[PDB]
This record gives C-alpha cells, sequence and structure tokens, in this order.
C-alpha cells in the first residue's frame, strides 16, 4: 500500500462517491483470500492524531450469479464440489 | 503539417491578482491560450491540448484532446489554492507525454510561472540534466516577479537547453501597460 | 487617499521607519501579499502599542477593500485589536462587519465564530457561548483536519475549562492536543503552566481512570525534565499501580485546593487499578484469587469489598462475576491499555509456543494424513 494512494482515491472521493478500495497480488501464490475490500472513510483517532483517510477491512465472499458457475466449472473439469464425504471432508481436514 | 502535442501549465495562485501589474492577468493568458490554440487549430487542429496547474496536488482538468471545445468550459474553476511546486509539476508532465495517442507528434512543454522557485540549485540542475536526457523542448515563461529576474535561471536554461540550432527560446517579460499576448507571440514558438 | 497616506506614513517613532521604510517600499510596489507579511512581521515584533492605532485601522481599510489576501490575516489583526483596546462593545460590530465583508469562496466561518466564541468566553456569556462552541465542533468534519483552529477550538475549551462545569472534556480535548503537537518551536516556559493545567486536569478528569495513556506519548515526559519531578513521580506512580499509599496519601495532601472533595472519588477511581493490575498479571498458573491481596493492598475491611465490586461492576470495566460458595475471587477479561514489558515477553512467549505447537501438531497429524489418505 503506497501512500500516494490517497491521493489517487482522493479524485474519486471528490468527483464519485466513496470509493472502496482492493488489493491483489501480481503472482497468486498467497493461498490466502486474494481480495481484500477497504472502505475509504475518516474516523477519529483516540491518540489525538490529525484527522485523514483510513482504510477498514470489510468482509468479503467469492461467488458467482448464475452462467459463470458453469463456464467456470466447464472450464476446470478439475475443482470438486463440496460433495459431503471422507475425502472432501478429511482433504480440509488435513490441509 | 507539423505534429507535435502542446502541455499548458497555468499559476492559480493569488500572486496572478495583484493591484500592481495586471488586473488578475490569468485572464489575459487564458486568451492567450485560447488564440495560441486557435492558432495551432489553423495549422494543424490535430493537434491535442492538455491542462495542470503547478500547485501542490496535481489534477488534471481536461486530457489532451483535438477539440478545445469543452476545454474552454473547463478553463474555469481555477480552485486558489496552494502555493507553488516545480518537480512533481515537471513528472506529472513530462512521464504522463508517452499517454498521448499520436506517436508521431513531437513533445512540447510550456510554464507559467508567477511564484518564487523554492527549489534549490541541484534539483533544477538535476531535472534540467532529466529534460535534457529524455530531449524534450521545454520554454520557460515567467509572470511577475519579486527578486531579480534572472540569476540561476540563466545557466538553468543554458543547461537545460540542447541542440543549439533552431533549439529551444526564453521567454522574458519585464513590467508594463501592454499585455502578455503579442509579447509571448513575438518568438517563433507562438504561430 | 494613497497620496495622502505619505504624510503620515513619513512620520513615525524613533524605531518605526526601520520598517516603514520596507513597508512604504512594497506600499509603491503595490504588493498585497508581501504588505500582509509585512503586517505580520510587525504585529509578531513587540511594539510598545500606542501610536499603532492608526496604523491598524488604516491596514483594517486596506484589507478591506482589497479583497485579495487571506482575510484571516484580517482577523488576527482585528482580534489584537480587540486585545489592545479591550471594547467588547464594538467588537460585535467589526466581526460582524467582517463577516458581512468577506465573500463565499472558502469558508471561514468556523474561525470567525471562533473568534466571536473566543470574545463571549467572559463572564458576560456562558450557555450560549457553549451552544455555538457545540455549532463550531459540529461545522467542518470535511478534510481541513489541520487541527489548528481546532487548537485555537482547545485555547476556547481551556476558557471553557476555566468553569468548573465539565472536567472530562477538557480531557477529550486534551487527547486531541496530545496528538496534534508539530514541534519544540513555542516556548517552554508556557509549557510549563500548560503541562501543569493538564497535569491537574488529568488527574481531576472523571473520564479517564489509568493516567498511562498522558504519560505514554514521550514528548510530555521529555518536557517535564526542566519541570520538578514531583509530578512524574506520582503520574508514573498512578501508572504502574501504588502498592503503598504513603506516596498518593502525600500527593492527595500536595494540592490543597479542590482536592480535598474529590479525594475520595479518586480513592474510588484508583481502588480498580489494582484490580486490573492483578488480574493483568498473571495470565496463567492458577487465575483464581482471593479478596485478602485486594483488602491488603486497598488497606480496607471486608465488609466494604462487596460495595467495592458493586462500584466496579457499575462502571462496566469489568465483566467479572464470581459463582463462588465458600470465599473465593474469579476474574475476568481486562484491557491492558497503556503498556506491560513482561506481559509483552509473555507474548512472544505464549505465541511462539502456541505457534511451535500448532506447527507440531500438524506435521505429526500430516505425516501419516498424507501417506494412507492424500
Amino acid at each position: 500500500l503506497h501512500k500516494n494512494d490517497i491521493a489517487i482515491n482522493e479524485l474519486m472521493k471528490r468527483y464519485c462517491p466513496n470509493s472502496v478500495l482492493v488489493i491483489i497480488d501480481v503472482k497468486p501464490k498467497d493461498l490466502g483470500l486474494p481480495t481484500e475490500a477497504y472502505i475509504s472513510v475518516e474516523e477519529v483517532h483516540d491518540d489525538g492524531t490529525p484527522t485523514s483517510k483510513t482504510f477498514e477491512h470489510v468482509t468479503s465472499e467469492i461467488g458467482a450469479e448464475e452462467a459463470e458457475e458453469v463456464g467456470v466449472e466447464h472450464l476446470l473439469r478439475d475443482i470438486k464440489d463440496t460433495t459431503v464425504g471422507t475425502l472432501s471432508q478429511r482433504i480440509t481436514n488435513q490441509v | 503539417m507539423v505534429l507535435e502535442s502542446t502541455m499548458v501549465c497555468v499559476d492559480n495562485s493569488e500572486y496572478m491578482r495583484n493591484g500592481d501589474f495586471l488586473p488578475t492577468r490569468l485572464q489575459a493568458q487564458q486568451d492567450a491560450v485560447n488564440i495560441v490554440c486557435h492558432s495551432k487549430t489553423r495549422s494543424n487542429p490535430e493537434n491535442n491540448v492538455g491542462l495542470i496547474t503547478l500547485a501542490n496536488d496535481c489534477e488534471v482538468l481536461t486530457t489532451l484532446t483535438p477539440d478545445t471545445g469543452r476545454i474552454l468550459s473547463k478553463l474555469h474553476t481555477v480552485q486558489p489554492k496552494g502555493k507553488i511546486t516545480f518537480c512533481t509539476g515537471i513528472r506529472v508532465a513530462h512521464l504522463a507525454l508517452k499517454h498521448r495517442q499520436g506517436k508521431n507528434h513531437k513533445m512540447r512543454i510550456i510554464a507559467f510561472v508567477g511564484s518564487p522557485v523554492e527549489d534549490n540549485e541541484k534539483d533544477l540542475v538535476k531535472l534540467a540534466k532529466r529534460l535534457k536526457k529524455e530531449k524534450v523542448n521545454v520554454d520557460i515563461i515567467n509572470f511577475g516577479e519579486e527578486e531579480v529576474n534572472t540569476e540561476k535561471l540563466t545557466a538553468f536554461v543554458n543547461t537545460l537547453n540542447g541542440k543549439d540550432g533552431t533549439g529551444s527560446h526564453l521567454v522574458t517579460v519585464p513590467p508594463g501597460p501592454s499585455l502578455a499576448d503579442a509579447l509571448i507571440s513575438s518568438p517563433i514558438l507562438a504561430g | 487617499d494613497v497620496p495622502g497616506f505619505l504624510q503620515q506614513s513619513q512620520n513615525s517613532g524613533p524605531g518605526q521607519p526601520a520598517v516603514w521604510h520596507r513597508l512604504e517600499e512594497l506600499y509603491t510596489k503595490k504588493l498585497w501579499h508581501q504588505l500582509t507579511l509585512q503586517v505580520l512581521d510587525f504585529v509578531q515584533d513587540p511594539c510598545f502599542a500606542q501610536g499603532d492605532g492608526l496604523i491598524k485601522l488604516y491596514e483594517n481599510f486596506i484589507s478591506e477593500f482589497e479583497h485579495r489576501v487571506n482575510p484571516l490575516s484580517l482577523v488576527e489583526i482585528i482580534l489584537h485589536v480587540v486585545r489592545q483596546m479591550t471594547d467588547p462593545n464594538v467588537a460585535l460590530t467589526f466581526l460582524e462587519k467582517t463577516r458581512e465583508k468577506v465573500k463565499s469562496s472558502d469558508e471561514a466561518v468556523i474561525l470567525c465564530k471562533t473568534a466571536i466564541g473566543a470574545l463571549k468566553l467572559n463572564i458576560g456569556d456562558l450557555q450560549v457561548t457553549k451552544e455555538t462552541i457545540e455549532d463550531v465542533e459540529e461545522m467542518l468534519n470535511n478534510l481541513p483536519g489541520v487541527t489548528s483552529v481546532h487548537s485555537r477550538f482547545y485555547d476556547l475549551s481551556s476558557k471553557y475549562y476555566q468553569t468548573i462545569g465539565n472536567h472530562a472534556s477538557y480531557y477529550k480535548d486534551a487527547l486531541r492536543f496530545l496528538g496534534c503537537v508539530d514541534i519544540k518551536d513555542l516556548p517552554v516556559s508556557e509549557q510549563q503552566e500548560r503541562a501543569f493545567t493538564l497535569g491537574l486536569a488529568g488527574l481531576l478528569g472523571e473520564g479517564v481512570f489509568n493516567f498511562g495513556e498522558l504519560l505514554m506519548h514521550p514528548v510530555l515526559e521529555s518536557l517535564r525534565n526542566t519541570d520538578r519531578q514531583w509530578l512524574i513521580d506520582t503520574l508514573y506512580a498512578f501508572n504502574s499501580g501504588n502498592v503503598e499509599r504513603f506516596q498518593t496519601l502525600k500527593t492527595a495532601w500536595g494540592q490543597q485546593p479542590d482536592l480535598a472533595a474529590n479525594e475520595a472519588q479518586l480513592l474510588r477511581k484508583i481502588q480498580l487499578l489494582c484490580l486490573m493490575e492483578m488480574t493483568f498479571t498473571r495470565p496463567a498458573n492458577h487465575r483464581q484469587l482471593t479478596f485478602e491481596e485486594i483488602a491488603k493492598s486497598a488497606k480496607i475491611t471486608v465488609n466494604e469489598v462487596e460495595l467495592l465490586v458493586m462500584k466496579a461492576l457499575s462502571v462496566g470495566l469489568v465483566k467479572g462475576s464470581i459463582d463462588e460458595v465458600d470465599k473465593r475471587v474469579h476474574m475476568t477479561w481486562v484491557q491492558p491499555r497503556v503498556l506491560d514489558l513482561q506481559q509483552i515477553k509473555g507474548m512472544k512467549d505464549r505465541l511462539e509456543f502456541w505457534c511451535t505447537d500448532v506447527k507440531s501438531m500438524e506435521m505429526l497429524v500430516e505425516h501419516q494424513a498424507h501417506d494412507i489418505l492424500t
């Protein structure tokens, strides 16, 4: 996260309404959730530091509407669904 | 005709509104921008003109476009804040010259400076060395003054200007009742 | 009036022509900004404030019809005018005139109402001034967080602190004053009394329990090096807790006025300190405790500990509820607040142990799990 990002987001803070910032990685080596939703708001600091733009973490979920699930499932033919049973559960319980 | 890009920087400070010199000369140099962009329109209408200020926070009012129609409307609301900035004012233009449409167009950037430079000689000669390295045409225009006109600015221009043959020219305007239009129209850079 | 100004501009005191030379030079050059700068430099100088009554009005008029330079400077110099003349009667008319004269581009109304309120903070008006102060702090939540205006607002909250009405608000604003600190350029001689009344407000503050937050920032303890250490001693004693009542009794009888009636309240405030510290002391190894240590440290009987923990549950800083039948004391979640070194060591320790345990179990399980299942 660069310091200039507040100035970059300031433009859309002026012209447009409040903007949400998303940080991802260039190389998908991260096992965790690649997408982090950060809302831009001004919060009162307890220490007394001057008021500045603060990025607050917002929970998110990865999902599709209708056809995108079909497209992904067809293009992959690798990943498996929930499939309640032994292997599907024990894989999670392992990794 | 001639294929080149035009970048004009306007001074949004309050030093342009002073009562000694012209009565808010911002409108006068605005009219200058108008007549020179109309001149370029008459010569080569395919040229694009961008607009940005010299202030701390760099904000582009209008992206480079051959049509000055909406630009004339964007010439208003100068937002008279800040004082002056140099380095990032250069880096927000010369580095942004790669975002132009036509790749056959030459690189030309001018500036209107109505405030004293806060940067030392080091940053000046370094940035001049950079502009000389990437070889970009620069025309220095200063409206109004406080201290001596040209001291380190002379060596600044001399070090910044390469290719003595048909190269860049320096524009120095003294105090006077006459406007800045016919005065900046004197060199070959205008018209 | 420009040619007629030369007559009264030329004539001045013994030392005035020194600055009046540059003043009249910038006046002939007709530079408004440089004129304003020269004015501020003139005010900054320790003038005798005698024959300046003419130049104040002149620069006032000039600043009025110039409609160029920042009117805030005019606000400052007219505040110097109302400070020198001490005439609140025409002050309202002048301020209203300044508010009416300035057009609308950027909003100076916050500093204008700041000045109005500041001048109205005298014995003349109180309630309405507090109302318009609330208005002022409710004015701009926007980007100009420069806090300089809010620092002047902190001065207003100091003049409001002169009133015994609300102690807590001045401390909440004192946190902001603690966070808005820039540099040491301002006189330390003033910082003595500033940190003094800050110490008094912090001590008498009922909106805060632990004083460790005030001692947290290094600038205060760095600026208190010149001042006597009697305050730093008792503040650090309140920060690290008091196992002895002698010193806190000494600082209880240290300040005679207003500390007598609030003494018992301060005792009821610091009685929770030993509790939170003792429950934050041992994170493990039989958390279960008894009232013996509490009664020994707080030198109180066994009859008043019920009302003590009743007050503790009344504040709401502790969720502790003891289900005991036979004599016992159970403890619960508590806030670390300022800092602890042994709890940092214990933090890295318990964390390293937890981490290597989770890692060990993970590797141990996955060892056979990957082979026999996959």
